[PDB]
């Protein structure tokens, strides 16, 4: 339902029983195990070779070999730290599903 | 834009009517300020009447949430209203994200 | 008394106002190097360049005044443009001293960078590099690591009485400092360390000990001579190591 | 080096003029009576042709003549091309090599001046006749070859030409304006 | 150099006549060799020929970023920021 | 339509025999005492109605410019400078207005002195030139002790005394803030241009800028008809500006010329080297050194005026021929131009001082061809910034002519640097 | 690398800064891999509990060659600071692709 | 590339590769390296306090990834087991310095560094 980085392009399988017993709530745990190395298969063989980190030097830091050689980068490095990101102000709520349920980070 | 816009806002006028619909109602009791940002919406709620706002966005026929999962609260001394409790709610049947605040 | 309008909220100004003092009052500072609180106003960067609502080219903020009612916008496509491209010929010809530099989250172009600069990449090749100026107790000055700008040069002359900084070269040969090997004198110079922006001019006591981050800022008077009143005196564990002019409106006029 | 100022045996002893000291205060005359910094510029020039190679010391001395600050004054002879910081002989002749020059060959008359006067292209000759700098334009561009010396600069010459007007120079004066051709039309 | 006490590295006093210092008694105390800066100066000054000359420890590999040194000042040793490595000429 | 070139017609032409006493008989201070009686506003409004364009390189008008200080009220008195050193390479406005010709440069100050309402004039020659600068204080000294300007001569009141300073021989005749800089006593850097001009305050007192090609027009323009003037040439352009050519042609002179010439006959006059637009190949630019190389192709369409000049590419500033070969590298010729304003920049502007430098450095690595394909389109966006963001304009005289290079040529500096990275990388 | 996604992506979220292509597809493909770690939990603890010895050695010679994965992507063993607002920190070595297709299939 | 107990690297012809810039301190979520500074004698100014307390430290890489000079390398170590808090704890460099019995290591490791992967 709710894409997180590049998904319904992959095929997932959810498995969902018929009672609410411990045995059933074993069971898809499992049918989870044995249809999940599908979802690994299809990451192995659709892979973009590129970039690692974002390109903006305000968020991300930039290459080792980068930062020795020009200028704008090292300062963008030296500044990601101590006080680092500056982040836009306002209330954001993410979730992503968890093997045992959500990461509500708010 | 390549790497530099996340998403792209298409679904944002759909969830727009949502930040309508509840203000439709208009009461002082419940609606006070409705904000609505980065494809999801916040409503704050006058401190009298908190259960039958909570009765709402729970089995009403067009927005049927139901499941008040999340619970959080905020420590901000600024205001000269101390902390303030923030409900986070989602739904199963209609897929979408909906925020309850007290001030 | 004349309205202009700046971001398209109107705020009242006086008749002879700078652009840089207009935008404070509507609650907006534009990127600076040349000062306006004390230091008289020159050009000499052109950092501070916003563009007008009906203007074939960018103005400054320093030199060009309000005058008629006209728009002028911060938040502008043309002015990123500016902001974004002057910081890349600042640090075309900037020797890279960040973490050996004796300032570190104080430097006002290391700030900048963050916040106005283009972050993506930076194209330079050779830079070239300035021999070191005398300086005797107070500030051990590195030319390198200098802009070379109008700030010191103007303070010398000034506020402090006695000139020893000005313009040495041309082209990027040229230097900021006294050329004449002598040293400078006390009086009220000690300022200067903390007038530079960048980590050209630093307090040899203070040098190599103590970054921006990790001290904290407390406000006391001054016991050593009277009327001097209102210092930051940074603690950075137990024992305190740097001093900082607090800024004053009678009592002090940004400096110690 | 420009910035930097040396302080052994050049930075103490320096002479002023004294026979065109008379002609100094009369130079500060010109200008507007109150404010007059403006001679500064003028007796830096006037220094520098009654003696050869300015000190420190005797910038020094002008600036206390004229009034005026010792660091302005001192940066202001720094900016300025015009005048010589560091040595120069009896007549020192700068070449151009700028790109009006250029097109019509530059680089062949300033090859030709560099073997037949010796030493470097930038370095002075050891004897203290002619002094070798590479100088950007000098004002007249209708001859192809320029160059300037001591304070007639010589106009059209040619690679052979400019080595026998140079060895010349050495023992008579030769001004040579217009040695190619005539000077209005060619 | 070391008097009555254990050896200083890298300036550092033991104790003034054994006050504060008792625990690293038992246990023999550290000592960083070469830690006074005496492998600093034993490394050879280079001979340049330009104006100004880029530094590096070992290239792009090994961690030193590039920092430009004006070698005109003649009386001037002229080092860089992260080395003790100084050029003439 | 078409303007013909000169005919028998010149504002200064004497070089043969002048000195002060021979100039006089021709052509000079002829209606000195009529210009005198007659009041400041009619004189101001006599090269208004005629339409005089800017002989310096700015492109502004002359008749707008000089009315714009006007003076109704001052305190402190006004005085008027005009600048005779030559900043762009590749012309003769210093060789020729003020060495051939001294007495026309003399009365042009006192022409425009009591209409501009100046109580002394300065006059800023080239340092390197000492002994051209030499013949207008000669003839100064000859109108002063006879009688033809100052206290009371030519039947005036107001009084004006002519004076020459001279220079360093950069930047300091460039800019029109540099000027009263230079000329106050301080170092040689243009003041702020945005707040002030000249008219509202420089050295301490009201100016103007004046050009030597400019200044010695203005006898010319008084004493002469207005319609005269303005015949010759365009519609927006009028009068005649005297260009230099000088480069690859079989014999470089200086001539005067009336406005709106074509290329193909202007070169034609001076005669190139082998052919004009046939055989060798084109990259002379028209003006001196501000203006960037104009193409072969589109060479006959443009014209001398500035109004035509500056549909096509860029208008010349300088107004001059510099002739270039086939046989000379393209290249390596812009690279010298470039390498110029290297050495002429003030060190204000922090895009001027480590901009232009930053512009050479990587500008000769195109000559060797060690630079990579992609790095000329990006160096076409930083040059392009130069212009917007300077105080004066000489960081535009490093800006326009590297746009050149990207517009009509390309090929030509991709074939240097894949010759290079095949035998050498 | 199930957690610091959900908090990374809220920070992605308040930046409006989307991360790069490549790491996107490495982000599911580590998001899958924590999936085998949990539901082995999920089953081995949770057997441990009830009286069951065996399965929990069945799975944990598998889970220590698991953390083979996470040692050879990021220097710490188990919690790692690899997913980051910047997309991914580091790239995947030459010996990590040749490894996994290895490890699924059997 | 691998995380164990802390050691800082230097130059091949002697001297301190750290440079004292309280970089890897702020970056540090536990807090656990302390750093202050004086001059070294005359021109060099390269640390006096560095401590690296074993009592925090999650271990990161993060002042492994912070450090521009390369100063601090994480090694392949495993083998530390005290009797008191102590002797856990890291003094002013000296057992940090003591870490030239795994610089040897490092060498190797960090030629896989250099160009990531
Ligand atoms: C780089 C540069 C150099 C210049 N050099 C000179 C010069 O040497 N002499 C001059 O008269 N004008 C020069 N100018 C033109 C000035 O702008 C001049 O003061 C004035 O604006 C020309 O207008 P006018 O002819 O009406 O006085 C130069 C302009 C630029 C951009
Ligand atoms: S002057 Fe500022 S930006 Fe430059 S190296 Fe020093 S701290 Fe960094
Ligand atoms: S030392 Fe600082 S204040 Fe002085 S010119 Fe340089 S950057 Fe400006
Ligand atoms: S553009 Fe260049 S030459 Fe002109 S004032 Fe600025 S720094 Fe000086
Ligand atoms: S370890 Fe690295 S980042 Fe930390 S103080 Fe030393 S040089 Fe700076
Ligand atoms: S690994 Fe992390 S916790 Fe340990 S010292 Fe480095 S930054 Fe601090
Ligand atoms: S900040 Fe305005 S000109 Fe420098
Ligand atoms: S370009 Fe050579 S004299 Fe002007
Ligand atoms: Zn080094």
């Amino acid at each position: 339902t709710q894409p997180y980085d590049v998904y319904d392009q992959v095929e997932f399988d959810v498995p969902i029983g018929s009672r609410g017993d411990c045995y059933d709530r074993y069971l898809c745990r499992v049918e989870e195990m044995r249809q999940s190395i599908r979802i690994i298969s299809q990451c192995l063989n659709k892979m973009p070779p590129g970039e690692i980190k974002v390109d903006d030097a305000k968020v991300s830091p930039p290459k080792r070999a980068e930062m020795k050689t020009s200028m704008e980068s090292l300062i963008h490095h030296f500044k990601l730290y101590t006080e680092g990101y500056q982040v836009p102000p306002g209330a954001t709520y993410t979730a992503i599903e968890a093997p045992k349920g959500e990461f509500g980070v708010y | 834009r390549p790497t530099v816009r996340p998403r792209n806002d298409v679904a944002h006028k759909q969830l727009s009517a949502f930040g309508e619909y509840v203000a439709e109602i208009l009461p002082k009791y419940v609606q006070q300020v409705q904000v609505s940002c980065f494809n999801e919406l916040e409503i704050c709620i006058h401190p009298d009447g908190v259960i039958p706002v909570l009765t709402f966005l729970r089995d009403h026929s067009n927005a049927q949430f139901k499941s008040l999962a999340d619970l959080t609260a905020v420590d901000i001394p600024t205001r000269q209203n101390r902390f303030e409790i923030v409900y986070n709610l989602l739904s199963l049947r209609f897929n979408s994200r909906i925020r309850v605040k007290t001030y | 008394l004349i309205e202009v309008f700046v971001d398209g909220q109107s705020v009242m100004v006086e008749p002879g106002t700078t652009v840089l003092q207009a935008c404070e009052k509507v609650g907006m500072q534009i990127p600076r190097f040349c000062y306006h609180e004390r230091l008289s106003v020159a050009g000499n960067c052109r950092m501070c360049l916003v563009e007008i609502e009906k203007a074939p080219k960018v103005v400054a903020a320093c030199a060009m005044p309000v005058m008629k009612g006209w728009n002028i916008l911060t938040n502008s496509e043309k002015t990123k443009k500016a902001r974004e491209g002057v910081m890349e010929f600042l640090l075309a010809n900037h020797p890279l001293d960040c973490p050996i530099c004796d300032q570190g989250g104080e430097c006002d172009l290391q700030d900048q960078s963050m916040m106005f600069g283009s972050d993506r990449s930076r194209f330079l090749e050779g830079k070239r590099a300035v021999e070191d100026k005398n300086i005797g107790p107070l500030v051990k000055t590195i030319m390198t690591r200098c802009i070379q700008c109008t700030r010191c040069i103007r303070f010398a002359s000034e506020i402090a009485g006695v000139d020893d900084l000005g313009t040495t070269g041309r082209g990027n040969d040229m230097q900021v400092g006294t050329y004449i090997e002598k040293m400078f004198m006390s009086e009220l110079s000690g300022n200067i360390i903390d007038i530079c922006p960048v980590g050209a001019l630093t307090x040899x006591x203070x040098x190599x000990x103590x970054x921006x981050x990790x001290x904290x800022x407390x406000x006391x008077x001054x016991x050593x001579x009277x009327x001097x009143x209102x210092x930051x005196x940074x603690x950075x564990x137990x024992x305190x190591x740097x001093x900082x002019x607090x800024x004053x409106x009678x009592x002090x006029x940004x400096x110690x | 080096v420009h910035r930097d100022t040396p302080e052994n045996n050049p930075e103490t002893p320096f002479d002023f003029t004294p026979e065109n000291y008379k002609r100094i205060e009369a130079i500060v005359k010109n200008y507007p009576e109150g404010h007059k910094a403006a001679a500064v510029l003028p007796v830096l020039d006037l220094a520098q042709r009654q003696n050869g190679w300015l000190p420190i010391s005797a910038m020094n001395k002008v600036a206390e003549i004229l009034q005026v600050p010792p660091m302005r004054v001192y940066e202001v002879a720094t900016f300025y091309t015009m005048y010589n910081r560091k040595p120069v002989g009896k007549y020192h002749i700068q070449v151009c090599t700028t790109t009006p020059c250029m097109l019509r060959n530059s680089d062949s008359i300033l090859e030709a001046i560099q073997k037949k006067l010796g030493i470097k292209v930038g370095e002075t000759t050891p004897d203290k006749l002619f002094t070798l700098i590479e100088v950007e334009c000098l004002g007249a561009c209708v001859n192809a070859p320029m160059v300037q010396i001591n304070d007639n600069y010589y106009e059209d010459l040619t690679p052979k030409d400019i080595e026998e007007i140079i060895d010349e120079l050495k023992a008579g004066k030769i001004p040579k304006p217009g040695p190619r051709s005539g000077r209005f039309s060619c | 150099x070391x008097x009555x006490x254990x050896x200083x590295x890298x300036x550092x006093x033991x104790x003034x006549x054994x006050x504060x210092x008792x625990x690293x008694x038992x246990x023999x105390x550290x000592x960083x060799x070469x830690x006074x800066x005496x492998x600093x100066x034993x490394x050879x000054x280079x001979x340049x020929x330009x104006x100004x000359x880029x530094c590096d420890g070992g290239g792009g590999a090994l961690g030193h970023p590039r920092v430009y040194i004006n070698l005109d000042k003649e009386t001037k040793t002229g080092t860089c920021g992260y080395c003790g490595l100084q050029f003439r000429q | 339509s078409l303007k013909d070139e000169d005919r028998i017609f010149t504002n200064l032409y004497g070089r043969h025999d002048w000195r002060l006493k021979g100039a006089q008989s021709r052509g000079d201070w002829y209606k000195t005492k009529e210009i005198l009686l007659k009041g400041p506003d009619w004189i101001l409004g006599e090269v208004k109605t005629s339409g005089l364009r800017g002989r310096g390189g700015a492109g502004f008008p002359t008749g707008l410019k000089w009315s714009f200080m006007n003076k109704p009220s001052d305190g402190r008195p006004k005085y008027l400078v005009v600048n005779a050193d030559e900043g762009e390479p590749g012309t003769c406005k210093d060789r020729e207005i003020i060495r051939h010709d001294p007495h026309k440069l003399v009365e042009g100050c006192l022409v425009g002195g009591r209409a501009m309402g100046a109580r002394a004039a300065y006059i800023y020659i080239r340092g390197e030139f000492y002994n051209e600068a030499s013949n207008l204080q000669v003839a100064i000294r000859e109108a002063y002790e006879a009688g033809l300007i100052g206290k009371n001569a030519c039947g005036s009141g107001y009084d004006f005394d002519v004076f020459v300073v001279r220079g360093a021989g950069a930047y300091i005749c460039g800019e029109e803030t540099a000027l009263i800089e230079s000329i106050e006593g301080k170092q040689g850097k243009p003041r702020l241009k945005p707040p002030f001009p000249a008219d509202v305050g420089v050295f301490g007192c009201p100016t103007t800028v004046a050009n030597v090609e400019t200044v010695a027009v203005s006898p010319t323009i008084c004493r002469r008809g207005g319609a005269w003037f303005a015949s010759f040439g365009r519609e927006r352009n009028s009068g005649t500006k005297l260009f230099n050519i000088s480069g690859h042609v079989n014999n470089p002179c200086t001539v005067e010329e009336e406005m709106s010439v074509p290329l193909k006959e202007l070169i034609e006059k001076h005669a190139g080297g082998v052919t004009g637009g046939w055989d060798n190949l084109l990259a002379v630019i028209p003006g001196g050194s501000s203006t960037p190389l104009i193409p072969k192709s589109v060479c006959e369409t443009v014209l001398m005026d500035f109004d035509a000049l500056i549909q096509a590419q860029t208008g010349l500033g300088t107004a001059a021929v510099i002739v270039m070969d086939r046989s000379t590298d393209i290249v390596k010729a812009i690279a010298r131009l470039i390498e110029f304003y290297k050495h002429e920049s003030c060190g204000q502007c922090t895009p001027c001082r480590e901009g232009v430098d930053w512009m050479n450095k990587v500008m000769a690595r195109f000559v060797r061809g060690d630079a990579r394909p992609a790095e000329i389109d990006s160096l076409w966006e930083i040059s392009k910034q130069i212009e917007g963001h300077t105080i004066c304009a000489l960081g535009d005289g490093a800006a326009w002519p590297v746009q050149g290079l990207i517009r009509h040529f390309r090929p030509e500096l991709e074939e240097r640097m894949q010759q290079f990275a095949q035998q050498h990388q | 690398m199930c957690n610091e996604q959900a908090y990374s992506l809220a920070v992605e979220k308040l930046l409006n800064i989307r991360p790069p292509p490549r790491a996107q597809w490495i982000r599911v493909l580590f998001g899958e891999i924590t999936r085998l770690l949990n539901h082995i939990m999920a089953v081995t603890t949770h057997a441990l509990d009830i009286g069951a010895m065996t399965p929990f050695f069945w799975m944990f010679e598998e889970r220590e060659k698991m953390f083979e994965f996470y040692e050879r992507v990021s220097g710490a063993r188990m919690h790692a600071a690899y997913v980051r607002p910047g997309g991914v920190h580091q790239d995947l070595p030459l010996g990590l692709m040749d490894d996994i297709y290895e490890f699924s299939k059997n | 590339r691998f995380r164990g107990e802390h050691a800082l690297r230097r130059y091949p012809s002697g001297e301190e590769r750290c440079i004292a810039c309280k970089l890897c301190e702020a970056v540090c979520p536990a807090q656990a390296i302390t750093i202050e500074a004086e001059p070294r004698a005359d021109g060099s100014r390269r640390t006096t306090r560095y401590d690296i307390d074993m009592t925090k430290c999650i271990y990161c890489g993060f002042c492994q990834e912070a450090c521009p000079v390369d100063a601090i390398v994480e090694g392949p170590n495993f083998e530390f087991s005290t009797e008191t808090h102590e002797e856990l704890l890291y003094n002013k460099e000296k057992l940090l310095n003591n870490g030239d019995k795994w610089e040897a290591e490092i060498a190797a490791n960090i030629q896989a560094d250099y160009l990531y992967r």
